[PDB]
Parts: C-alpha cells; sequence; structure tokens
RNA sequence: CACGGUGAAGAGACAUGAGAGGUGUAGAAUAAGUGGGAGGCCCGGGCCGCCGGUGAAAUACCACUACUCUGAUCGUUUUUUCACUGACCCGGUGAGGCGGGGGGGCGAGCCGGGCUCUCGCUUCUGGCGCCAAGCGCCCGGCCGGCCGGGCGCGACCCGCUCCGGGGACAGUGCCAGGUGGG
RNA sequence: UAGCGGCCCCCGGCGCGCCGGGCCCGGGUCUUCCCGGAGUCGGGUUGCUUGGGAAUGCAGCCCAAAGCGGGUGGUAAACU
RNA sequence: CGCGACCUCAGAUCAGACGUGGCGACCCGCUGAAUUUAAGCAUAUUAGUCAGCGGAGGAAAAGAAACUAACCAGGAUUCCCUCAGUAACGGCGAGUGAACAGGGAAGAGCCCAGCGCCGAAUCCCCGCCCCGCGGCGGGGCGCGGGAAAUGUGGCGUACGG
C-alpha cells in the first residue's frame, strides 16, 4: 500500500492518495503523516535522479 | 521546492557558461510551467515578486511626474515627462506606443494616473502598461532601482511563465535568493502547494 | 522467488579464498578456557611475584563494532537458523565501508572460535606480520561484494522449476522451434 | 547491537523479505503437529524481550492454534432460550488465541511454567505461537535470586489464570476511567464488592 | 476480504517522455498567449527585425507551456483468456523401476557412416519361478595343490519433488445479502 | 478457679565471641555520549460486555503504524 | 566412497528431578442459563447469577500510572465510611448504576529486555579430599565434561543512565 500511495502522488492525486492511506493506516493525523513521508522520499528520489 | 537540486542546477549552468560565453547581453532567465490549471477559468492569481539585486543589466525605465520630479531626475539622469508633455504624446497614438513599447515599464507620479485614461487606458493596456504610483517622500534614488524587476506572474490564456533573472557574473547565493523568492511567492500565489509545477529550466538565455 | 537480501547468502567464497580466510583466522582465535587459566596464571607468575589482537564473535560484538566503524574485515556464516540474525549485516556492513564475506559454515566459522556455532567473526586489529595478509584477503574479498553490492541488492534467488517440468517445457519449446524450422521450410 | 535490527526489521512485515520468511516458515510449521518443542526462538530478541534467557532451563514449545470466533457447542445450532441468547455463529472467545496456546503448551508440559509467547506466523486456517516454559526445578532457575518467583507454588499454571501477558490483556485490568469494572483485582472482585450488603452492628 | 503465488497474450487507463498542425489581414509568412530584451549567429564584415511597417496581442535574440493527434519503449496498475506448480486438495502403494540422457533391435530417405520416429524380450495348457548362476579384479590359510572370503558387471547413468490427478480454484476463517416451520 | 505462682524437659527468637570465605565499593561540579518492549498501537466491522451514552472493556476477522512520537483529556469530525 | 563438524529429529527400564489426583469456605481464568419482574411479551431484568470446565494459596487476585484531574493540583494496589441510589444506562418503561475528590485502615517498593562498556569476566553436572552432614550446602583441587557469542554475568531502566 506504500507502494500505491507513492504510485498515487507520482501522478500527484493526493487528495485520494491521503483517502486511501486514511482507508489503511486508519487515523487521519497518521494518514497525514505517512503522506508526508512519502512525499520525502519521493523528493529524495526526484532529488537523486537529477544527479 | 527544496534547494539542493536547485543548487544542482545553478552550478551546471555556472559551468555552462563557458559552453556560451555570451554577448547578446549578458543576462540568463528561468521558466515556470503547471499542469492542470485551466487557462479559461477563475481563481486568476496576479501578484509581484520584489527582487533585491535585479540581476538584469538593462532595465528599461523612464518617469512620467509633476513639478519636483525635475531637478532629482535630472540627476539621476532618468528623463522626466509632464502632462502636458503627456497631452503631446496624446496628439498621436503612433508614436506613444513605440516609445512605452522600445521602453519595459514605466512608473509615475499621483495625479498622472489621473489623466492616464483619457482617451488612452485601453491604448495603454494594449502594450501592458500599469504605471506604478511614487511616493510623498519624494526618493526615487535606487527606489527605482527597487522597483525594476518585481516580476508580475500573472494567468493569461495558457498556462506558463518566464521570469528574467539572472547574470553568472553575480554572486551565487544571492542568485540562489533571487530564484528562492520567485518560486516560493509562485508557490504561495498558487491555489495548491508546489505539486502544480512540472520542472524548473535556470538555464542559459542563449 | 527468494528476495535479494537472503539470495546474497548463496553467493559465497570460494575454496581457495575460503581456506587462505581460515589460515589467518586460525591464528587470531580466541583462548579456550584451559588457556586463559594457564594465561591467568603467566600473568600472575610476573606480576604477583598487552591484549593481541583476536577474533570478535557474535552479531551483536560483530554489529557495535561495525558500526563504530571499528571492523576491518567480517566474515557471516551462510546458513544460520533465523537469516534475520545477519540479513541486515551486508547493508550495514557495505554502507559503513567494512569489507564483508559470506563463507558457507557456521560450524566451521565456530570450530573457529571453540564451540559449536557462530554466526559471524570480525577481525579488529592484526599483527604487523599479518597486516598485508589481511590486505590481500580485503583487495580480494571487496571485489566481490562491496563493489558488486549494487548489483547484489536486485539480484532475486529461486524461481526455477522442477527437472521434469522443465524437461516437459523444454522438449515443447523445441517442437515448437523446429517446427518454426519448419515453417520456412 | 544486533537486536535492534532484528526488531525493527520484525516490524516491516509486509516488505519483500519479511512475506517470504512468513510463507516459507509458516508452510514449516503447518507441515509439522499442533504442538512441538522448538530447539531455540525463533525470534530471539522478541523471546528476551518477553523473558527468555539463553540458559538451561528455558524452553521454547511452538503451537498451532485454530483461527476464528467460537460457535457455540450446541446441537444443530438450537439454544432453547430468548432470542438475545439464539446466537450461534458469530460469536467470540473472550481470551486471545495467544492465550489458547499458551495454555495448551501448559497443559501438555505441566512440569514446566509458561512465562510468556509470541506470535511467529499465521495463514488464513492456523495462527503460530512460541510459548516459552520454564522449568523450576533446574538448579539454573532454582539458584538464580533474579528468576525465582516461578519456583514459588503460586505461579503454578499462570497461563491458567491469566497471569501471563496475554492473559491479562483479556480480563479488563488497567488503570484509568476505561477499567472501572476491575476495581479490585477483576471483574469477580468489582461485582462482588459492589453487589454486597454492607449491614454494621448500629447502622 | 484473506490464505493465494508464476508466466504469455487480449483489452483498458497515456505517466516518464519522442515527434508534431495553428488565419478577421495587418506584417517577411501563418506572431496559440505571455516575461523581458540596445546589441547573437555565421566567420572588421554579413542577418531579418527589437524599431519602420503596424494589427485583435507586433515577430530579432532565448524561453516555458500548452490544445489535440500520433508513435515509442519501462505507464504501473486493472481486467479477460490461455498455461505453470510450489500452497492447498484427491487417489494408489509394503510411497518398487518417475523424468531425461545414453547404449541396443527394428523402420523412413542418403552416401561402412550422420538424422527423425519407434520398441524393449511373459498369450498353446487350472505347472514352476525368491534366497544368482556366470564373468572379471583383489585378499587370506596350510606345502603349483587344497580350503576360504571381498568388490564390480550381470540388474546402465544423472536428478530437485513417491507416483499420478486437479490447482490458485475447490476449501477454510470473517463479514454481507437471500432462503430457511429443519 | 485465682496469682508478674513454682518446678522439669523441649523448641525457638534474641545478644557477644572465634574460624574460613566474600565485598575491596561513595557523593558533589563540569564535559562528552545514550536512551527503549510491533501483526503491537491505531482504524473499520462483527459479536459479547459496561453507567460509559456516534461505541467502556474484551475477542474474532480485515487493514495495519509512528517517533519534536504514541495514549488519555467521558459527543462523532477538521484546525490549533 | 569414507571420515568429521553443525542443524533438525528419534530411541532408551540411560543419570537425576518434576507434573497428574484430592479438598475446594474464601481466590483466579473461562463458559454461562432459565424460573422471575415488566401485572401480556420479544429488548431489558433475573445476571456476568446458578449449573459446567480449568488452576491455586494460607491468602489469592491486584499493584508501582500509556492514572486522576483542570485544581493553589494530587500520586502503586487493596479495604472501610462518604461520594450515591448520584452522574449515567433504560420498550428513558420496569428497573439498572459507577467513578474522581475527601476522611481513614494499611503503607514499600522495585527488576529485566533494549542502549552501552568489561580477554564469557556467567551457569550446570560428574571425580577426589576436608567440613557440615533430617531444607544437599561451604572451601580447595581436576591439560574433567557440557551450556552459552542465535548473548550468560557485572553496571544499568525513564525517578534518567
Ligand atoms: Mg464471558
Ligand atoms: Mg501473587
Ligand atoms: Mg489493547
Ligand atoms: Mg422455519
Ligand atoms: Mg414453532
Ligand atoms: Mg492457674
Ligand atoms: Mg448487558
Ligand atoms: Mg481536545
Ligand atoms: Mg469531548
Ligand atoms: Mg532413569
Ligand atoms: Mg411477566
Ligand atoms: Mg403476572
Ligand atoms: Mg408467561
Ligand atoms: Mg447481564
Ligand atoms: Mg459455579
Ligand atoms: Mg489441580
Ligand atoms: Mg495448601
Ligand atoms: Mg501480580
Ligand atoms: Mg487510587
Ligand atoms: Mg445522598
Ligand atoms: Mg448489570
Ligand atoms: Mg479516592
Ligand atoms: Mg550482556
Ligand atoms: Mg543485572
Ligand atoms: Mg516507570
Amino acid at each position: 500500500y506504500e507502494r500505491r500511495a507513492m504510485e498515487l502522488l507520482k501522478v500527484s492525486k493526493d487528495k485520494r492518495a491521503l483517502k486511501f492511506i486514511k482507508k489503511r493506516v486508519g487515523t487521519h493525523i497518521r494518514a497525514k503523516r505517512k503522506r508526508e513521508e512519502l512525499s520525502s522520499v519521493l523528493a529524495a528520489m526526484r532529488k537523486a535522479a537529477a544527479k | 521546492v527544496s534547494r539542493d537540486t536547485l543548487y544542482e542546477a545553478v552550478r551546471e549552468v555556472l559551468h555552462g557558461n563557458q559552453r556560451k560565453r555570451r554577448k547578446f547581453l549578458e543576462t540568463v532567465e528561468l521558466q515556470i510551467s503547471l499542469k492542470n490549471y485551466d487557462p479559461q477559468k477563475d481563481k486568476r492569481f496576479s501578484g509581484t515578486v520584489r527582487l533585491k539585486s535585479t540581476p538584469r543589466p538593462k532595465f528599461s525605465v523612464c518617469v512620467l511626474g509633476d513639478q519636483q520630479h525635475c531637478d532629482e531626475a535630472k540627476a539621476v539622469d532618468i528623463p522626466h515627462m509632464d502632462i502636458e508633455a503627456l497631452k503631446k504624446l496624446n496628439k498621436n497614438k503612433k508614436l506613444v506606443k513605440k516609445l512605452a513599447k522600445k521602453y519595459d515599464a514605466f512608473l509615475a507620479s499621483e495625479s498622472l494616473i489621473k489623466q492616464i485614461p483619457r482617451i488612452l487606458g485601453p491604448g495603454l493596456n494594449k502594450a501592458g502598461k500599469f504605471p506604478s504610483l511614487l511616493t510623498h517622500n519624494e526618493n526615487m534614488v535606487a527606489k527605482v532601482d527597487e522597483v525594476k524587476s518585481t516580476i508580475k506572474f500573472q494567468m493569461k490564456k495558457v498556462l506558463c511563465l518566464a521570469v528574467a533573472v539572472g547574470h553568472v557574473k553575480m554572486t551565487d547565493d544571492e542568485l540562489v535568493y533571487n530564484i528562492h523568492l520567485a518560486v516560493n511567492f509562485l508557490v504561495s500565489l498558487l491555489k495548491k502547494n508546489w505539486q502544480n509545477v512540472r520542472a524548473l529550466y535556470i538555464k542559459s538565455t542563449m | 522467488k527468494v528476495p535479494p537480501a537472503i539470495n546474497q547468502f548463496t553467493q559465497v567464497l570460494d575454496r581457495q579464498t575460503a581456506t587462505q580466510l581460515l589460515k589467518l583466522a586460525h591464528k587470531y582465535r580466541p583462548e579456550t578456557k584451559q588457556e586463559k587459566k594457564q594465561r591467568l596464571l603467566a600473568r600472575a607468575e610476573k606480576k604477583a611475584a598487552k591484549r593481541p589482537p583476536v577474533l570478535r564473535a557474535g552479531v551483536n560484538t560483530v554489529t557495535t563494532l561495525v558500526e563504530n566503524k571499528k571492523a576491518q574485515l567480517v566474515v557471516i556464516a551462510h546458513d544460520v537458523d533465523p537469516i534475520e540474525l545477519v540479513v541486515f549485516l551486508p547493508a550495514l556492513c557495505r554502507k559503513m565501508g567494512v569489507p564483508y564475506c559470506i563463507l558457507k559454515g557456521k560450524a566451521r566459522l565456530g570450530r573457529l572460535v571453540h564451540r559449536k556455532t557462530c554466526t559471524t567473526v570480525a577481525f579488529t586489529q592484526v599483527n604487523s606480520e599479518d597486516k598485508g595478509a589481511l590486505a590481500k584477503l580485503v583487495e580480494a574479498i571487496r571485489t566481490n561484494y562491496n563493489d558488486r553490492y549494487d548489483e547484489i541488492r536486485r539480484h532475486w534467488g529461486g524461481n526455477v522449476l522442477g527437472p521434469k517440468s522443465v524437461a516437459r517445457i523444454a522438449k515443447l519449446e523445441k517442437a515448437k522451434a523446429k517446427e518454426l524450422a519448419t515453417k520456412l521450410g | 547491537g544486533a537486536y535492534k535490527y532484528i526488531q525493527e526489521l520484525w516490524r516491516k512485515k509486509q516488505s519483500d523479505v519479511m512475506r517470504f520468511l512468513l510463507r516459507v516458515r509458516c508452510w514449516q510449521y503447518r507441515q509439522l503437529s499442533a504442538l512441538h518443542r522448538a530447539p531455540r526462538p525463533t525470534r530471539p530478541d522478541k523471546a528476551r524481550r518477553l523473558g527468555y534467557k539463553a540458559k538451561q532451563g528455558y524452553v521454547i514449545y511452538r503451537i498451532r492454534v485454530r483461527r476464528g470466533g467460537r460457535k457455540r457447542p450446541v446441537p444443530k445450532g438450537a439454544t432453547y432460550g430468548k432470542p438475545v441468547h439464539h446466537g450461534v455463529n458469530q460469536l467470540k472467545f473472550a481470551r486471545s488465541l495467544q492465550s489458547v496456546a499458551e495454555e495448551r503448551a501448559g497443559r501438555h508440559c505441566g512440569a514446566l511454567r509458561v512465562l510468556n509467547s509470541y506470535w511467529v506466523g499465521e495463514d488464513s486456517t492456523y495462527k503460530f505461537f512460541e510459548v516459552i516454559l520454564i522449568d523450576p526445578f533446574h538448579k539454573a532457575i532454582r539458584r538464580n535470586p533474579d528468576t525465582q518467583w516461578i519456583t514459588k507454588p503460586v505461579h503454578k499454571h499462570r497461563e491458567m489464570r491469566g497471569l501471563t501477558s496475554a492473559g491479562r490483556k483479556s480480563r479488563g485490568l488497567g488503570k484509568g476511567h476505561k477499567f472501572h469494572h476491575t476495581i479490585g483485582g477483576s471483574r469477580r472482585a468489582a461485582w462482588r464488592r459492589r453487589n454486597t450488603l454492607q449491614l454494621h452492628r448500629y447502622r
């Protein structure tokens, strides 16, 4: 589900990605935290890709 | 946006200066691109970026002002022009558009934006002329150098803009401060966050 | 389909590298209870009238002195009972630059120390005679594991069928191949 | 140490390495009997977290338990009463399947005391739990001052009175406003103390 | 929903990213809109323009994106079909010759020889059939003779599931609707 | 029976003394390091339970964590 | 082929121990009704009660906060008085029904894993000698055997180290 959520965020369906993460992990605060660290690791891959 | 890959981009164009060695005047720019905002739809963002260095060497400026904007303007070497001189300009819509198209951006005093929509309101925004007011402090020395390069991020009939920032002769950390100002002002000005972008080409002009 | 973090333990040192490593390891063995009791007696008959370098054993000791950078070579057995005791350990050694090798036999690796089994051993220091020997071992070992880790990390194991099914597919695909040769005649 | 790496790697159960190992091992433990001796803990750091020490006296007995609820064992699904007690199918057992594993391990090896237990794998039909048992008459346990609470006769069959971890989790015990029904030591103690009549001498 | 996987096609979604057409004229055409621009490129000279000219935004110089179409390969998932087996299941057996590779007897077409297929020794009768003959190579005891053993062919070799049959479906666990005077 | 009444055994508890062995141990000030229990929490659903009422507790099933985090703060939910 | 490690798994009337069963007033874990009341009865009530099953001890359980609170804050658990037949639950009907604060009885705290350092510094068993020998323990000697590096012991645990 974490791979599916970064796949949603790659296509930038961020609201549906947050809803799917909420359906997976439960509480909205944990969902926001999960989506934030998936954005962080996806940004890490994108900032690795340019070099 | 983050700053590490922007550092990588400015390093690769600081060493891409040797790829070019410019002679059509040394200046660079960047682009900004957006993904899914409708070009014909509402929530149109329209703002000004204050920039502190002005990394654009020949910024083309004139003043349109009343008395007490004469002697200090002649001592700072910016051409001055009066209300009856604007009547002289208003005598045809032939030469005034050409002078305003040769010049880039104007600035004007308090009571002459009252007289700029006589019959020439729609004539002057045809070339994008909203002249910016001065103040009662009456000190335009380097305040014109501050008012210039305030880049207008404006939405119009397609979804992209370009911003005139940079020369590699200037210092790198101030240049990335300029691009930081541009990108965080547009990310705040957008209807959503920095997800709306595609990429940033802070490249050379030529 | 075995994941690569487990499949990396199937690729090991060969016979020559294993014997050259064991020959070095036989000289840095930790002393047994007999040659520690008599070592106590030998210390006492001269002090009551420095520690030589040894092998560090076990996942906790080896893990702790790998993350402290203090290891110079680490040997990990291929066949521990839960593999999760050491499945992180090649990744840890690669990030902290420690030369790691995977050796066949926790029985051999716990016959180095005087026990039954051990998961891993580590050379922290060696004597000045064996510094060139550890240099030649490390230059042989690092070309297989530490420099090949980005290829090792994506190499999946298993996924090979039974010989009866491989033979059936082989007969079917060679029938298809010879029929495809008969297509053009 | 290595144990934090092992612990954080056991926490990522949906990863590929863990899914492979849980699948392979769960097949292995499904191939064996429902109650069998394990030569060592499968989860060493989890076992020592719950109280295992690798010394003589600690044994591991691995248990297979059947998943699901508790179907009410009435003949042909007929509970002869009011319709609130007509439930047969969707009922649940008050204790967890882990505590069921501990009580099966203890009732087999009645000469050993249940210390704790932990989860090692599952599929749709079984849950697998490793139970740590201890021999209170071995001299290592009998002569370690730090471990001899279990030697005392009050710790006979902790798993059958719910004094283990998975046993005490099912009793509703705890501190605070969520656990007002176990003031005393139990639901029993609270109900007895509240549903009594203190008839004093002098009223 | 879960246990519950492997591969190949069909059908989508068109993401990374390749190529590409723009007419109320005016004007160097056919400027999709915009930021800004005083002197490249080509190698002192040359080139349209930025300016003239001038229209609904004036085009040099470098720019971003688009609207839509198309192709490409890893869109990555979803879906259908066809297969696989290792989960699971069923059957048989004292889990007794399974699968390949040989080697041998026939056939097919060529010059004693290479290649494809095939077969493997029991049907004339209400007998009998195990506990090895034979061959070869070693070893021992008593003065080449006697006595007494061992190994190997006979009974080919290599393997990773006993052999088949199904198979990610039966099934089981938990929910959901229907049916339910048993 | 009464009694700080008696006598004789026994079993302790309580003090001092000897031999052998063990233990050869702290507080304050400053500096440098380190620190946590996962098919668990939590979510949904189901069933039981509770005074706990948009769910008090427990359990099955499914999902399934994080670390300036988590739990609680008796009305579901978002922001602080 | 053969030998030896290790792992996993057997066998033994192998050496030494331990469990079973009873009692069950009190205690712990499950399982768990219906009579009854509601002037009928199905939710409710009876009742988490009886019956059933398992496990103990001289007490058990509980217990040193993933607590109460919102205060000028308290401070493990257990028990008594009061809170209080109250908040609250309830075909909001019948009925059910706590908790905190307060006063007392009692009063006590602590330990691991984990993180780290110390030549595994740790444990068990057999042989000999001396003692004590009816709770099988103390000292010393064993080039005596195992366990344990898939982590024993010493320090150390959120009050910080
Ligand atoms: Mg119950
Ligand atoms: Mg107790
Ligand atoms: Mg819980
Ligand atoms: Mg019926
Ligand atoms: Mg009827
Ligand atoms: Mg008397
Ligand atoms: Mg109830
Ligand atoms: Mg709040
Ligand atoms: Mg509230
Ligand atoms: Mg015996
Ligand atoms: Mg009635
Ligand atoms: Mg009546
Ligand atoms: Mg009646
Ligand atoms: Mg009830
Ligand atoms: Mg009873
Ligand atoms: Mg009993
Ligand atoms: Mg008793
Ligand atoms: Mg307790
Ligand atoms: Mg209290
Ligand atoms: Mg009152
Ligand atoms: Mg009640
Ligand atoms: Mg109180
Ligand atoms: Mg330790
Ligand atoms: Mg300790
Ligand atoms: Mg604490």
